[PDB]
């Protein structure tokens, strides 16, 4: 339901 | 850090512009006035 | 929150959303108290009934949103923890009390016309204004009603009353300490409002009349459903836990 965040705040 | 201005808003107090509801809580306050 | 209105653009540029890394989910609402330390419910974190227990690299924080789901590029900004701190004394057994804990970010965070720190009460202020009838506010994104309109597109906004002590003792069975307020209206004043499931951890801020700054009162705690006659939402008394607060921050700032 929640637009994707960029990759970046995942690594 | 944030401590001089804490809890004044860009958008409205730093502006002297008011928000839609702020008045309601002002007027609720007896405290002084 | 129930029975609220959509915020204004900037009208809560504290108000931070705790998100859960995988599955990309809401977890929690929370506050910006500096460039580099957040404020939330330890419930938020911390609850074994449910077999919560996150730990720094489950979440991020979300600085700046006004819509709930959509990235809000070039507006909002997404921060990494470097350390969650739950009050050593917080009560997950029985009733919440002192439900509180800071997470401090792993870099500073920039301010914007989005993105700015609420303040803490001084004991003058909060004896000034945490007085039963005064009004304060609540936002999150939360849900909308008790059972489900049912998730908010952007964030909610609800202006409520603090309650007298032993109305707020006398409408539920669970154990009210100092540490805790409550605040909504009663069933004759017709209005409505309350926290819900998602509000968690957001802030009930006042607008001094004093000095027309806002102060963080309350964190939002705990209720028994959702806007219920009768029933009020419980906030912890972020000046009660004020000497823990700076010690934290002190220590490891
Ligand atoms: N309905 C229970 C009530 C409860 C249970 C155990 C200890 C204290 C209070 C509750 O509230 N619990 C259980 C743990 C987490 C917290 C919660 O959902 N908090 C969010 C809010 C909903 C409406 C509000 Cl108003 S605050
Ligand atoms: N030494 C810093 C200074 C500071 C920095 C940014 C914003 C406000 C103040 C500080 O003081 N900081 C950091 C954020 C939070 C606040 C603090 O510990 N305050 C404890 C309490 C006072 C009243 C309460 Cl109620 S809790
Ligand atoms: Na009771
Ligand atoms: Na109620």
């Amino acid at each position: 339901d929640f637009e994707e965040i960029p990759e970046e705040y995942l690594q | 850090s944030g401590e001089a201005d804490c809890g004044l808003r860009p958008l409205f107090e730093k502006k002297s512009l008011e928000d839609k509801t702020e008045r309601e809580l002002l007027e609720s306050y007896i405290d002084g006035r | 929150i129930v029975e609220g209105s959509d915020a204004e653009i900037g009208m809560s540029p504290w108000q931070v959303m705790l998100f859960r890394k995988s599955p990309q989910e809401l977890l929690c609402g929370a506050s910006l108290i500096s460039d580099r330390w957040v404020l939330t419910a330890a419930h938020c974190l911390l609850y074994p009934p449910w077999d919560k227990n996150f730990t720094e690299n489950d979440l991020l924080v979300r600085i700046g949103k006004h819509s709930r789901t959509r990235y809000e590029r070039n507006i909002e900004k997404i921060s990494m923890l470097e350390k969650i701190y739950i009050h050593p004394r917080y009560n997950w057994r029985e009733n919440l009390d002192r439900d509180i804990a800071l997470m401090k970010l792993k870099k500073p965070v920039a301010f914007s016309d989005y993105i700015h720190p609420v303040c803490l009460p001084d004991r003058e202020t909060a004896a000034s204004l945490l007085q039963a009838g005064y009004k304060g506010r609540v936002t999150g994104w939360g849900n909308l009603k008790e059972t489900w309109k049912g998730q908010p597109s952007v964030l909610q906004v609800v202006n409520l009353p603090i309650v007298e002590r032993p109305v707020c003792k006398d409408s539920t069975r669970i154990r009210i300490t100092d540490n805790m307020f409550c605040a909504g209206y009663k069933p004759d004043e017709g209005k409505r409002g309350d926290a819900c499931e998602g509000d968690s951890g957001g802030p009930f801020v006042m607008k001094s009349p004093f000095n027309n700054r806002w102060y963080q009162m309350g964190i939002v705690s705990w209720g028994e459903g959702c806007d219920r006659d009768g029933k009020y939402g419980f906030y912890t008394h972020v000046f009660r836990l004020k000497k823990w607060i700076q010690k934290v921050i002190d220590q490891f700032g």
